[PDB]
């Protein structure tokens, strides 16, 4: 359910937050 | 139609999750975000 009202942010254990430049 | 608010942000990757959440929540106060680790094949 990736709509324009939900932003997913990924985080690599490497100690960084890989947040997708786009929403869905 | 088009989705208002920054439909495509820059690249604050590694810029602290909370931080990015502030820019996203500040640009689109009508959208929420979810923090999650890695696992599925993402755009390499």
């Amino acid at each position: 359910d990736f709509r324009c009202n939900r932003v997913r942010i990924w985080v690599n254990k490497r100690g960084l937050v890989v947040s997708p430049p786009r929403i869905g | 139609s088009s989705c208002p608010g920054k439909s495509s942000w820059p690249h604050l990757v590694g810029v602290g999750g909370s931080v990015a959440k502030a820019i996203i929540e500040r640009q689109n106060p009508n959208v929420k975000a979810v923090i999650l680790e890695e696992g599925t094949p993402v755009t390499k």
